[PDB]
C-alpha cells in the first residue's frame, strides 16, 4: 500500500545561475513519487558514489524524507569532499553527515541545457575565524554537516581577487570580538561543472518519498484477510496475519 | 591540595599504581597532591502507602548536605549513625 | 521571490512608550510534568495503553518559563493615544534547541488591565507573535534588537484568525519614531479592534499593516496562511529546527482538548536560528472599553528522557521528567508509575568544575 | 566578447548612443563595464567606469547607462571635437582576462 | 601623473624584445601596472598585469602571449619590465605601459585603467 | 589496489586457483571500477567479487 | 618504586618459572604452594617445504 501523488520538481534546480558552495541551496522532498534517473539523465555525470546505503536502494526504497543540496563545483577539487578529505573547501565551505545514508554526484552540464545560466567564476573560503575580545586570540570557526559556513553573512557572493579579507565586528551576544574570513578563485571551465549533495532520512515519518510502480487487486489487504503474507505499508515491511 | 613531594624530581607528573594522575610538581617549585571530584551516593527511602519518600544521602558528615537537596539541580537534613537523612 | 504587497506610505511611524513597571507582575505556572503539560507526541509511531520511555525535546519540570504579556494602548475617550509596550523589543535570547508556548493559560479568569491599576476586565485569549534569526546587532541610535539579513516573522492576524509565516529582509523606515528615524524608542504590532475585529469583515492585514510601518519587507522567500479557530480553549504552540527545515507544532489540529502537540507544518529556512525575540502588541481600544488578555508562557526543549502513559484513547495524559529528582528516577528505573515500597538506589550527585588551572 | 556598433555619427548638437552588449554574466549582474576615448594616433582615456561615472576631466556630454544585459556611452549635445574610437571594456578581478569590444567609429 | 615608455624597435620573428617604461607623480608601490597592445587596424587587446610587492607581485596574462610574455617590476626605480621570450610577425603592435585601479570596495569591486603612457612600437 | 589481501600476499601466497579477469579500459572512467559508484560500470559492464 | 621513586629490586619476568610467578601475582611476596606456570615452548628444525 502506497499513496499516489506527483513526481519531484526539479524545475527550480534547472532555472537559475548555480549557487556557490558556500551559499548553496536547499530542496526538500516529501510526498513525492521520485526518479532518479530523469534528474541524472540531464547531465553527463562524471561520478557518484554513495555511503551507508547501496547503489540500489538509492533509487529502489522508501524515505520519510530526501534532501538534495546543490551547487557549482570546480570538477577538480573533487579530491576535497571526501569525509576524510584534507579540508582547505571541506571545513569551511561545504561538509556532508556522516551519519546519515548520504551520496554525492558530480557531473558537467550539456550544450543542450540552456535553461540554466554560467557563473563568472568559481569562489570559496581559504579561511574563516573570529578574534576574540582581547583582539590578540584567534580561534577557527568550522561548519558543520548541515551547516552553512559560519562567516556566510560577512563574505559576498563572489571573490574579487585572491587574498580578499572581510571583517565585521561581533555583538556583546556572541562575546563580542570579530569575524574575520578571507577567499579565492578558480577560472571557470569551457563548460559549467557542478556538484549534488544527497540525504536520505528514516523512520522519522511514514516513509512516502518512493518509486513509482503500478500496482493489482490481488496487494490489497482486504480478501488477504487471515492468511500469512509479506507486506509493505508505505516504507514499512514485515510478514505476518492482517 | 598542597601536599609533601614523592617520587623523583625531574617527572612533572607522579601516577598511581593504576596510572591516574595523583601528584604534580608546579612550575612554583611547589607539589601538589590531586584526587578526582567525588560524588555524593543516594538511595530513596519510599513508602507505597503513604505515597511518600525521604532521601538518604549515603555516608556523608550531613555537612555538604544543603537544603532543596530535593532536586538534582542539573524538615532540614539530620545526621544519624546512617548518614544524612533529608 | 514572493510579492508581499506594497510598502506603507505614512510619513511617521506610531509612538510607542514603554513603562516597564506595569508589566512587572507574577503568575507562575510551572510545567507539571504529572498532567503531560507541554509534551510533543512520537513523531514516528502510536501506541495504546502502555507505559515506556522515550528520548526527545521536552521542557523541564517545574520550569516556570519566561512570561510574557500584552497590553491596550493609551486613549482618550473614542480617540487612540500612543502605544503602551514592555520592554520586549531589547530581550534578545539564544533559540537553542527551540521552544514552546502556553496560549490562553489565563484565559476565563477574571483580572484587570495593565494600563489601569484599578480596571477589572475578564481574561481572553491572545496568540503571541515571533522573530527569529541569525544575528543580531543595534539598530541607528546604538539601541539593540535588530536583526539582520533575511528574518523568520511570526504574525497572528485578523484578531486571531490567521497565522501568517514569512521570511524576508528588514528594512528599516526613516520617518519620526521609526528604527532609522527619528526619536526612535521600539516598534511593535498593532490592531484597531472597533473596526478590525467586525464580525462580518475581519481585517485580516491589520497586524501585517501595522508591522510594515515600521519595517519594510524586501527579497521575500515565502508567505504562508493558516486558519485559527476562534474560541477561548487552552492550547499549545511549538517550534523547532532541523536539517528538514523549521516545524510547527499544535495541540489544535489533532488534540484540542488533550494538549499532546503534533507538527502541521513545516517551512523552508535553512538558516541555522540563534536568537529570537518577542514581538510588542498593542490594542488600540476605547478608553472606556478595554479587555485583560492571558499571558502566554515560553518554556526551553531539551534532550531529555521522560516516562510517558500511553492511554487507551492513544493520547499521553501522565510523564515523568526522568532526570528531576531521585524519587522520579526510581519510577523510569522500573517503566512503572508503580513502584513497591522499600529502599532504592539512585543516580549520584556530582559537582561541576570551578576555573580552571593551566 | 563584447558586440559594439561598427560606427556612430549625428550632427553636432545631437544626442547619440554606442551600444555595448554581452550576457548576464557580463553586464547584466554587475556595474563594471568601463568606456574609453582614443583619438587617431593618440592613447585611449577613460571616460566612464562601473557603467555610471566618469573622471573629473571629462564633460557632461558622456554618460553611462544599463538596460538588461546592454551597456552603452551617450553622447548628448554630440560636437565635431568628440569625434574619435570608442572602445567598451570589461573586466573583473582575478581567474579572468580583460575583453575588448572592436572599437565603435564615432563622427 | 605620467608614464614614459621605450624599448620598442624591430625584432625579426624568432627573435625577442624587452619593453620597459617608468612612472612619475605617482606612488609606484601602492599601484598595479599592466600592458595592453593594438596592432594597425585593430581594437586594444590585453597583454598582462602585475600587482604589487606587498601583493606578492604575483602576475596574470591574456592568452595571446601565454607562456611568451613575462612581467616584471622594480620598486626602486619605479620602471615595470615587458619580456618578449619568443616573438612571431603576428606581434606587430604598438604596446601601451598602464596603471590599473579598482574603484568600490571588497564587497563590490569595479576596475579600470585610469593612467596610460605614450606607447611603442614592436615589429 | 586490493581487499581482503594486500597487495604483497598477493604476489606471494599459493592458492586453489587464480582468475585473472582482463579487459580495455579508459583511465578517465577510473571512479566506477569500485564497489560504490554511478553504475555504468559496475551495475552493466563489470563487478567485482 | 621506593617512596624518594627509585627503582631499588626488580623481577625479570621470562628468566625462570618463580621468576614469573611473583609476576603474576604482581609481587615480591607470594604464597607457598604449588602453582602452575608458563609451559615449555617447542622449538622446529629446518622446515619442510
Ligand atoms: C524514470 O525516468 C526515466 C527517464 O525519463 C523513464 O524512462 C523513460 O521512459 C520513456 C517512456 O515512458 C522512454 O521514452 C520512449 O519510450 C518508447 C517506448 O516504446 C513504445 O512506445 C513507442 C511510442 O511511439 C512505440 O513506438 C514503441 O513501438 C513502443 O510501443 C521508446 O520506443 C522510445 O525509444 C526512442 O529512442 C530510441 C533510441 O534513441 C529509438 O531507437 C526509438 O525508435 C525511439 O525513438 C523515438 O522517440 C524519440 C524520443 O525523444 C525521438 O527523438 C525519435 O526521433 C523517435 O521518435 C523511448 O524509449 C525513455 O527513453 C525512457 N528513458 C530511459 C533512460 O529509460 C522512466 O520510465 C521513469 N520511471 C517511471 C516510473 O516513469
Ligand atoms: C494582505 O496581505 C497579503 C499578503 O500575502 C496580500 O496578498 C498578496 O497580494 C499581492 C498583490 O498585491 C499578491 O501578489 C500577486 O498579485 C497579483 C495581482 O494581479 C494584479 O497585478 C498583477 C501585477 O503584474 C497584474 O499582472 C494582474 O493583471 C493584476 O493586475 C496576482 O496575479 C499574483 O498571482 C501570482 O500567483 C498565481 C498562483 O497560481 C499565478 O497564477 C499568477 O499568474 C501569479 O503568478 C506570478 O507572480 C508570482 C509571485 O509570487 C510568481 O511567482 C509567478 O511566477 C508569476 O510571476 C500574485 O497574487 C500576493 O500573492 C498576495 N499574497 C498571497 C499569499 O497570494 C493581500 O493583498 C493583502 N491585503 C490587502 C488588502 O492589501
Ligand atoms: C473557557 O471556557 C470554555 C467554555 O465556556 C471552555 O471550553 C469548554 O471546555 C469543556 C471541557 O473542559 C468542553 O466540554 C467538553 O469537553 C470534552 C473534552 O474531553 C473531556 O471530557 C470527556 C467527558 O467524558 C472525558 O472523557 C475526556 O477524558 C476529557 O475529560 C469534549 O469531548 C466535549 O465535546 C462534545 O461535543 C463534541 C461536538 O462535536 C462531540 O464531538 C464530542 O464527542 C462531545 O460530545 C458529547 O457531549 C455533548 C454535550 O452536549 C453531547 O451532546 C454529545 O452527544 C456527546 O455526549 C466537550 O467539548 C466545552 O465544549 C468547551 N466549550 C467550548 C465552547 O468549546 C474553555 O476550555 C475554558 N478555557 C479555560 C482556559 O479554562
Ligand atoms: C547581512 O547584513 C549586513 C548588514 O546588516 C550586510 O553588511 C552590510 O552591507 C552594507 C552594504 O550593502 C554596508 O553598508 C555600507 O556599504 C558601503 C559599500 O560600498 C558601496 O557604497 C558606497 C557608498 O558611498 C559606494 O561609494 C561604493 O562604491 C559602494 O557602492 C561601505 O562603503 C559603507 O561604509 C561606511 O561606513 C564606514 C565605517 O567606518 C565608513 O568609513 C565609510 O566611509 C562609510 O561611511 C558612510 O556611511 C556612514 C553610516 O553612518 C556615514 O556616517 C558616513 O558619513 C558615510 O556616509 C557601509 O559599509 C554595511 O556596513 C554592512 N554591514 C556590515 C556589518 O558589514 C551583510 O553583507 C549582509 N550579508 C549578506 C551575505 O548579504
Ligand atoms: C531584493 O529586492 C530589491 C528591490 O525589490 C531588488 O533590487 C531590484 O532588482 C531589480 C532587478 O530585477 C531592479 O530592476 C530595475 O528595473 C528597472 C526597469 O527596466 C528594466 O526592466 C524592464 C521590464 O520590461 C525592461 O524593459 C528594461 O529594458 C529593463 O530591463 C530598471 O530601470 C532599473 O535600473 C536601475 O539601475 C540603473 C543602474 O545605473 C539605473 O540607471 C536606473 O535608472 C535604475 O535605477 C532596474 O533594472 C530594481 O531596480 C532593483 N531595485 C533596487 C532598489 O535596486 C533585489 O535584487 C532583490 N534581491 C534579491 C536577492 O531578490
Ligand atoms: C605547600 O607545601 C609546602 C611543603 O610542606 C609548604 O612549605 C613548607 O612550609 C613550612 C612552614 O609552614 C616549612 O617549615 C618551616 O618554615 C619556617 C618558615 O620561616 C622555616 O624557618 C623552617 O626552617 C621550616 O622551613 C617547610 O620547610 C616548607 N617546605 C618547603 C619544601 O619549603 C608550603 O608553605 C605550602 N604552601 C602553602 C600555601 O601552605
Ligand atoms: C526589562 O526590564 C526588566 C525590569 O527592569 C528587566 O528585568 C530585570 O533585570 C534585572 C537584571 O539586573 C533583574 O535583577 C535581578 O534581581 C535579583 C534580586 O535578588 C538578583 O538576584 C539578580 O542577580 C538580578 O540582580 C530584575 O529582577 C529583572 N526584573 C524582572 C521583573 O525580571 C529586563 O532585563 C529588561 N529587559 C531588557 C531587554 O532590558
Ligand atoms: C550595541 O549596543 C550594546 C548595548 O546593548 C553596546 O554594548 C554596550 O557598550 C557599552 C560601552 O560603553 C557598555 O557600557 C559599560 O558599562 C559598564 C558599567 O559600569 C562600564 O564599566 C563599562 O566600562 C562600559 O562603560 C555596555 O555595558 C555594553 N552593553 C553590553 C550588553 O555589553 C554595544 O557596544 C553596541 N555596539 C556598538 C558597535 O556600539
Ligand atoms: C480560511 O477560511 C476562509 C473561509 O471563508 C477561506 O477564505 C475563503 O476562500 C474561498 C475560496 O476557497 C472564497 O470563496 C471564493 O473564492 C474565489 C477565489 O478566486 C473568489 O473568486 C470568490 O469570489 C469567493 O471568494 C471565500 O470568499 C474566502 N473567504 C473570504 C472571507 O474571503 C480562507 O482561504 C481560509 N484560509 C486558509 C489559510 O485556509
Ligand atoms: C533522636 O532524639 C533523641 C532524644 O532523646 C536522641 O537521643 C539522645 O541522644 C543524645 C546524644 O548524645 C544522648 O546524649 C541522649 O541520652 C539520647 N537520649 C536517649 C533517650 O537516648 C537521638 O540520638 C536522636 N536521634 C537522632 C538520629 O538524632
Ligand atoms: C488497559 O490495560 C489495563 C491493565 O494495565 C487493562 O485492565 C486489566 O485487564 C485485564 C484483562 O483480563 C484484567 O485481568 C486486569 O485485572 C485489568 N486491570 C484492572 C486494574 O482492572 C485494561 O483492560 C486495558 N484496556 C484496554 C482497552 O485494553
Ligand atoms: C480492480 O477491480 C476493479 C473493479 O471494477 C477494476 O475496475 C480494476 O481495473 C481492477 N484492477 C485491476 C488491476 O484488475
Amino acid at each position: 500500500e502506497q499513496a499516489e501523488g506527483v513526481e519531484c520538481d526539479f524545475s527550480p534546480l534547472l532555472s537559475g545561475t548555480p549557487p556557490q558552495v558556500y551559499n548553496f541551496k536547499r530542496l526538500v522532498f516529501t510526498n513525492c513519487n521520485y526518479n532518479l534517473t530523469k534528474l541524472l539523465s540531464l547531465f553527463s555525470v562524471n561520478d557518484f558514489t554513495c555511503s551507508q546505503i547501496s547503489p540500489a536502494a538509492i533509487a529502489s526504497n522508501c524515505y520519510s524524507s530526501l534532501i538534495l543540496d546543490y551547487f557549482s563545483y570546480p570538477l577538480s577539487m573533487k579530491s576535497d569532499l571526501s569525509v576524510s578529505s584534507a579540508g582547505p573547501i571541506s571545513q569551511f565551505n561545504y561538509k556532508q553527515s556522516f551519519s546519515n545514508p548520504t551520496c554525492l554526484i558530480l557531473a558537467t552540464v550539456p550544450h543542450n541545457l540552456t535553461t540554466i545560466t554560467k557563473p563568472l567564476k568559481y569562489s570559496y573560503i581559504n579561511k574563516c575565524s573570529r578574534l576574540l575580545s582581547d583582539d590578540r586570540t584567534e580561534v577557527p570557526q568550522l561548519v558543520n554537516a548541515n551547516q552553512y559556513s559560519p562567516c556566510v553573512s560577512i563574505v559576498p557572493s563572489t571573490v574579487w581577487e585572491d587574498g580578499d579579507y572581510y571583517r565585521k565586528q561581533l555583538s556583546p551576544l556572541e562575546g563580542g570580538g570579530w569575524l574575520v574570513a578571507s577567499g579565492s578563485t578558480v577560472a571557470m571551465t569551457e563548460q559549467l561543472q557542478m556538484g549534488f549533495g544527497i540525504t536520505v532520512q528514516y523512520g522519522t515519518d511514514t516513509n512516502s518519498v518512493c518509486p513509482k510502480l503500478e500496482f493489482a487487486n490481488d496487494t490489497k489487504i482486504a480478501s488477504q484477510l487471515g492468511n500469512c503474507v509479506e507486506y509493505s505499508l508505505y516504507g514499512v515491511s514485515g510478514r505476518g496475519v492482517f | 591540595q598542597n601536599c609533601t613531594a614523592v617520587g623523583v624530581r625531574q617527572q612533572r607528573f607522579v601516577y598511581d599504581a593504576y596510572q591516574n594522575l595523583v601528584g604534580y610538581y608546579s612550575d612554583d617549585g611547589n607539589y601538589y597532591c590531586l584526587r578526582a571530584c567525588v560524588s555524593v551516593p543516594v538511595s530513596v527511602i519510599y513508602d507505597k502507602e503513604t505515597k511518600t519518600h525521604a532521601t538518604l544521602f549515603g555516608s556523608v558528615a550531613c555537612e555538604h548536605i544543603s537544603s532543596t537537596m530535593s532536586q538534582y539541580s542539573r524538615y532540614g537534613p539530620l545526621q544519624t549513625p546512617v548518614g544524612c537523612v533529608l | 521571490t514572493v510579492d508581499v504587497g506594497p510598502d506603507s506610505v505614512k510619513s511617521a511611524c506610531i509612538e510607542v512608550d514603554i513603562q516597564q513597571t506595569f508589566f512587572d507582575k507574577t503568575w507562575p505556572r510551572p510545567i507539571d510534568v504529572s498532567k503531560a503539560d507541554g509534551i510533543i507526541y512520537p513523531q514516528g509511531r502510536t501506541y495504546s495503553n502502555i507505559t515506556i520511555t522515550y528520548q526527545g525535546l521536552f521542557p523541564y519540570q517545574g520550569d516556570h518559563g519566561d512570561m510574557y504579556v500584552y497590553s491596550a494602548g493609551h486613549a482618550t475617550g473614542t480617540t487612540p493615544q500612543k502605544l503602551f509596550v514592555a520592554n520586549y523589543s531589547q530581550d534578545v535570547k539564544q533559540f537553542a534547541n527551540g521552544f514552546v508556548v502556553r496560549i490562553g493559560a489565563a484565559a476565563n479568569s477574571t483580572g484587570t488591565v495593565i494600563i489601569s491599576p484599578s480596571t477589572s476586565a475578564t481574561i481572553r485569549k491572545i496568540y503571541p507573535a515571533f522573530m527569529l534569526g541569525s544575528s543580531v546587532g543595534n539598530f541607528s541610535d546604538g539601541k539593540m534588537g535588530r536583526f539582520f539579513n533575511h528574518t523568520l516573522v511570526l504574525l497572528p492576524d485578523g484578531c486571531g484568525t490567521l497565522l501568517r509565516a514569512f521570511y524576508c529582509i528588514l528594512e528599516p523606515r526613516s520617518g519620526n519614531h521609526c528604527p532609522a528615524g527619528n526619536s526612535y524608542t521600539s516598534f511593535a504590532t498593532y490592531h484597531t479592534p472597533a473596526t478590525d475585529c467586525s464580525d462580518g469583515n475581519y481585517n485580516r492585514n491589520a497586524s501585517l499593516n501595522s508591522f510594515k510601518e515600521y519595517f519594510n519587507l524586501r527579497n521575500c522567500t515565502f508567505m504562508y496562511t493558516y486558519n485559527i479557530t476562534e474560541d477561548e480553549i487552552l492550547e499549545w504552540f511549538g517550534i523547532t529546527q532541523t536539517a528538514q527545515g523549521v516545524h510547527l507544532f499544535s495541540s489544535r489540529y489533532v488534540d484540542l482538548y488533550g494538549g499532546n502537540m503534533f507538527q502541521f507544518a513545516t517551512l523552508p529556512v535553512y538558516d541555522t536560528i540563534k536568537y529570537y525575540s518577542i514581538i510588542p502588541h498593542s490594542i488600540r481600544s476605547i478608553q472606556s472599553d478595554r479587555k485583560a488578555w492571558a499571558a502566554f508562557y515560553v518554556y526551553k526543549l531539551q534532550p531529555l528522557t521522560f516516562l510517558l502513559d500511553f492511554s487507551v484513547d492513544g493520547y499521553i495524559r501522565r510523564a515523568i521528567d526522568c532526570g528531576f529528582n531521585d524519587l522520579s528516577q526510581l519510577h523510569c528505573s522500573y517503566e512503572s508509575f508503580d513502584v513497591e515500597s522499600g529502599v532504592y538506589s539512585v543516580s549520584s550527585f556530582e559537582a561541576k568544575p570551578s576555573g580552571s588551572v593551566v | 566578447a563584447l558586440t559594439q556598433p561598427a560606427s556612430v555619427s549625428g550632427s553636432p548638437g545631437q544626442s547619440i548612443t554606442i551600444s555595448c552588449t554581452g550576457t548576464s554574466s557580463d553586464v547584466g549582474t554587475y556595474d563594471l563595464v568601463s568606456w574609453y576615448q582614443q583619438h587617431p594616433g593618440k592613447s585611449p582615456k577613460l571616460m566612464i567606469y562601473a557603467d555610471i561615472k566618469r573622471p573629473s576631466g571629462v564633460s557632461h556630454r558622456f554618460s553611462g547607462s544599463k538596460s538588461g544585459n546592454t551597456a552603452s556611452l551617450t553622447i548628448s549635445g554630440l560636437q565635431s571635437a568628440d569625434e574619435a574610437d570608442y572602445y567598451c571594456c570589461l573586466y573583473a578581478g582575478s581567474s579572468t582576462s580583460v575583453i575588448f569590444g572592436g572599437g565603435t567609429k564615432v563622427t | 601623473v605620467q608614464l614614459l615608455e621605450s624599448g620598442g624597435g624591430l625584432v625579426k620573428p624568432g627573435g625577442s624584445l624587452r619593453l620597459s617604461c617608468e612612472a612619475s607623480g605617482l606612488t609606484f608601490s601602492n599601484v598595479w601596472m599592466s600592458w595592453v597592445r593594438q596592432a594597425p587596424g585593430k581594437g586594444l587587446e590585453w597583454v598582462g598585469r602585475i600587482k604589487r610587492k606587498s601583493e606578492g607581485a604575483t602576475t596574470d596574462y591574456g592568452a595571446p602571449v601565454k607562456g611568451r610574455f613575462t612581467l616584471s617590476r622594480d620598486d626602486s626605480k619605479n620602471t615595470v619590465y615587458l619580456q618578449m621570450n619568443s616573438l612571431k610577425i603576428d606581434d606587430t603592435a604598438v604596446y601601451y605601459c598602464s596603471t590599473l585601479t579598482r574603484g568600490g570596495d571588497v564587497w563590490s569591486s569595479s576596475y579600470y585603467f585610469d593612467y596610460w603612457g605614450q606607447g611603442a612600437l614592436v615589429t
